């Protein structure tokens, strides 16, 4: 059935854009991961690399 | 899967080359598949 999606429709009938992002963890190495270190570089200091 | 590759220059023109050659991994796909029988295909012309 139809939408219409008029600006004169109610709040229950206005067009809303929805992304339902989903994930699955198979027996494969992970691919969608955030930036791991991504901070900065130093040198010649007693530091934990 | 991790393909090891080499593209060597040879001038001896027989069988297997007699030398020291080493291959390198360049493309890895950790994807997951059982392998039993393989093959390979060649590009040619059926006279078009």
């Amino acid at each position: 059935q139809s939408y219409g999606f008029r600006p004169t429709y109610g709040v229950g009938h206005q067009p809303y854009r929805v992304v339902v992002l989903s994930f699955e963890l198979l027996h494969a190495p992970a691919t969608v991961c955030g930036p791991k270190k991504s901070t900065n570089l130093v040198k010649n200091k007693c530091v934990n690399f | 899967f991790k393909i090891y590759s080499k593209h060597t220059p040879i001038n001896l023109e027989r069988d297997l080359p007699q030398g020291f050659s080493a291959l390198e991994p360049l493309v890895d796909l950790p994807i997951g598949i059982n392998i039993t029988r393989f093959q390979t295909l060649l590009a040619l012309h059926r006279s078009y």
